[PDB]
RNA sequence: GCCCGGAUAGCUCAGUCGGUAGAGCAGGGGAUUGAAAAUCCCCGUGUCCUUGGUUCGAUUCCGAGUCCGGGCACCA
RNA sequence: AAAUUCUAAU
RNA sequence: AGCCAGGAUGUUGGCUUAGAAGCAGCCAUCAUUUAAAGAAAGCGUAAUAGCUCACUGGUCGAGUCGGCCUGCGCGGAAGAU
RNA sequence: GCUCAACGGAUAAAAGGUACUCCGGGGAUAACAGGCUGAUACCGCCCAAGAGUUCAUAUCGACGGCGGUGUUUGGCACCUCGAUGUCGGCUCAUCACAUCCUGGGGCUGAAGUAGGUCCCAAGGGUAUGGCUGUUCGCCAUUUAAAGUGGUACGCGAGCUGG
């Protein structure tokens, strides 16, 4: 997990959900590529 | 780094920024970013945005920087006391106001102008936007 | 019951005569070393023909005090002085190959075991 | 590989005055066959012999593939003949040194850089009141990839004693690094002369 | 940081009072010597530190700059 | 009345 | 958007280098069969391979897809009795 | 007839030291501490040329930009000059978390053992000596670790006096 003010798609698998009042983005191929707005 | 060869005077006042801008529509170029926020562009600005833009073309088109950094921006050294005189030039900057067009490019497809656009705003403190040329 | 700036006598045929203790390893902020335990010394004088020089910094076991050792029925153990056996850094292995005097029950461990089979008496 | 300009220098062994001779013999020799060449051939130093040629001349030579091909004249030359600074007709044996060295590039960066330096603030200690005890007045700054440490108090001001700190800093981190190139210089010219006795040579 | 002085031939140095620059050493050619030096004769010197300005004209006069040398930087 | 020097193979 | 099917042909290219073949970097970016298919957008080889996407057919079957201007909110947001 | 240029001109006529000092006043005005500010200091974040064999983001971050705190050096001169005792050491502490150890996790260019980096977490713990008045620092040997700061840069009607 990186934490960081920007999270943005990075790769075609990446996606935006929002869980618990908090942005994060989350990809099935890639594990580096999961953050979260902190 | 741009900056007047030479000057009548060497220092100068503050002053104010108030008012909007002559000089809001493209002229040269079809594509310009335009300044909505108000303030300061120093010359350190200018260049390091140009060079962003610049390599995002591939060195293809023609670039226009549409501003001048013409006002001589003093400063007193370091842990003196007031007064005793007045500081000396350290950098040069160029008053912005809403709406003048920062920069100009030509020869290049218009999907492409929007992303140099983006890289060179980030280098500058000043909220801008995309504009296009019009008829009249 | 030894402390740091202790003077030690030596138990073998390391070639030194008095070392003195530099610390006492263990633990943090302890405070004394018995009759069993590492220390940390230095040598102050020695033998001309030893096998260690003066101003070395090794390790030794203690296996003598003044203090003495408590037994488990109560009844206690004292010498006349504070004694060592000097051993190396890494392999905490004797230097000489001779003991002199007696020594304890305490040392009837699998790391000193060199040490008990040499010595002329156990106590 | 190595085709760049190249530093000529050849000076006088055994012999003396007729060494001397020989010397300037031999660098016109080299002075013709770079001048047929196209290419240039300048004296940056002379050192003249007395009677005839030079105690020790070193010349610069520019021009493609000059270390190519001149990089296999060092050692000694020995020359055997009836000096001109001889009375009688008797034959005598002198020896010349010589040596040819490449260019490099020579920069100087001065790593100020101050993500690796180490910069601790403190007070000084003097005669100065009240108000030296409760003030950070003296710096000290260390450079972590050279382990060089200089520290200042000499002044009443922290910016003062920061500002001369690190320029003495810079002077003295870049005089460790000239002292190191010239001694690698000089031990390589050393080696590659020899020692000119008319027994270690090349050429006769 | 503040104040003062200096920058002239390859090297050490004199000089202007706005139109024009020298000395000793060194440098080149030739004499004397069997030869080298000492000695003798003849011959050349430089964008007067960088920059902007006033002048018909600037080494010189007036502002800025760089480097070098000296003095000062105290009461707590 | 002045005036220094001549390396190293016969 | 899902769910089935296809998703083709001479570049083992000179151009660079030992090896570069769509997917390392220098140019060009044509043509054929076709309903479609890029002389290659992605993952993947020392070099091949191998793995997706575009695009095109069938079921489903009613809506669906992104910019512009605006009101109020979200994160960015750590200190000492 | 005055460069009485200190140019509304004190006499025609004039320089310094005081740590041996003294009087009248001032917080109208400085040195310590408090206050406002945050240039400087320290800590975060935005963009991404690039280095990392290939690969911007495992680990770094050029040219530029946006903030936080109130540990440093400063700017101001608002309180105190009919007095607010100023460095270091000793005894005794208490709080913050921007976490040194122990505790729980995500990514890794994470085989294992050991690491790098980022989240959560303040319950407890967090060296002895040589040199120097030293804070600081270097060195020797240990430890699971030898944290960073606030409290009149804590603490002299509690000790010392280098
Ligand atoms: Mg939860
Ligand atoms: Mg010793
Ligand atoms: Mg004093
Ligand atoms: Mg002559
Ligand atoms: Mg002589
Ligand atoms: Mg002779
Ligand atoms: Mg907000
Ligand atoms: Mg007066
Ligand atoms: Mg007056
Ligand atoms: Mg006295
Ligand atoms: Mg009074
Ligand atoms: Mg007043
Ligand atoms: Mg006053
Ligand atoms: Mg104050
Ligand atoms: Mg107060
Ligand atoms: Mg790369
Ligand atoms: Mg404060
Ligand atoms: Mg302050
Ligand atoms: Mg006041
Ligand atoms: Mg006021
Ligand atoms: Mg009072
Ligand atoms: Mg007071
Ligand atoms: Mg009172
Ligand atoms: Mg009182
Ligand atoms: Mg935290
Ligand atoms: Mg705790
Ligand atoms: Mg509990
Ligand atoms: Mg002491
Ligand atoms: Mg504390
Ligand atoms: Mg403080
Ligand atoms: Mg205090
Ligand atoms: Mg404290
Ligand atoms: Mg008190
Ligand atoms: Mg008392
Ligand atoms: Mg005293
Ligand atoms: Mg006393
Ligand atoms: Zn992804």
């Amino acid at each position: 997990m990186k934490v960081r003010a920007s999270v943005k798609k990075l790769c075609r698998n990446c996606k935006i959900v929002k869980r618990d009042g908090v942005i994060r983005v989350i990809c099935s191929a890639e594990p580096k590529h999961k953050q979260r707005q902190g | 780094m741009l900056q007047p060869k030479r000057t009548k005077f060497r220092k100068m006042h503050k002053g104010r920024n108030r008012g909007l801008a002559q000089g809001t529509d493209v002229s040269f170029g079809s594509f310009g970013l335009k300044a909505v926020g108000r303030g300061r562009l120093t010359a350190r600005q200018i260049e390091a945005a140009r060079r962003a833009m610049t390599r995002a073309v591939k060195r293809q088109g023609k670039i226009w920087i549409r501003v001048f950094p013409d006002k001589p921006i003093t400063e007193k050294p370091l842990a003196v006391r007031m007064g005793k005189g007045k500081g000396n030039v350290e950098y040069w900057v160029a008053l912005i106001q809403p709406g003048k067009v920062l920069y100009e490019m030509d020869g290049v497809p218009e999907e492409l102008a929007r992303e140099a656009f983006k890289l060179a705003a980030a280098k500058l403190p000043i909220k801008t936007t995309f504009v296009t040329k019009t008829v009249m | 019951m030894i402390q740091e700036q202790t003077m030690l006598n030596v138990a073998d045929n390391s070639g030194a005569r008095r070392v003195m203790c530099i610390k006492v390893l263990g633990g943090s902020h302890r405070r004394y070393a018995g009759v069993g335990d590492i220390i940390k010394i230095t040598i102050k004088e020695a033998i001309p023909r030893g096998k260690v020089k003066k101003g070395d910094v090794l390790k030794a076991v203690v296996v003598r005090t003044k203090k003495g050792v408590r037994r488990p029925d109560g009844s206690v153990i004292r010498f006349d002085g504070n004694a060592c056996v000097l051993l190396n850094n890494n392999s905490e292995q004797p230097i000489g190959t001779r003991i002199f005097g007696p020594v304890t029950r305490e040392l009837r461990s699998e790391k000193f075991m060199k040490i008990i089979s040499l010595a002329p008496e156990v106590l | 590989d190595d085709e760049r300009n190249a530093f000529l220098e050849v000076r006088a062994g055994t012999g003396g005055d007729e060494a001397a001779l020989f010397a300037g013999d031999l660098f016109r020799m080299y002075s013709r066959y770079a001048e047929a060449r196209r290419w240039r051939v300048e004296i940056m130093s002379a050192s003249e012999g007395e009677h005839g040629g030079y105690k020790e001349i070193i010349a610069k030579i520019s021009g493609d593939g000059v270390y190519g091909r001149l990089k296999f004249e060092s050692g000694g030359h020995r020359v055997q003949r009836v000096p001109a600074t001889e009375s009688q007709g008797r034959i005598h044996t002198s020896a010349c040194t010589v040596a040819v060295m490449p260019e490099l590039p020579d920069a100087e960066l001065p790593d100020i850089n101050p993500a690796d330096l180490r910069i601790d603030t403190f007070r000084s200690s003097g005669a100065g009141g009240q108000h030296v005890n409760t003030t950070d007045s003296a710096i000290r700054i260390t450079h972590l990839p050279t382990g060089i440490v200089v520290e200042c108090q000499d002044e009443r001001s922290q910016h003062k004693n920061k500002a001369k700190a690190l320029s003495v800093l810079g002077a003295r981190i870049h005089a460790a690094e000239m002292a190191k190139r010239q001694q690698a210089e000089a031990s390589t010219r050393r080696n590659l002369l020899g020692s000119g006795d008319r027994s270690d040579r090349n050429r006769t």
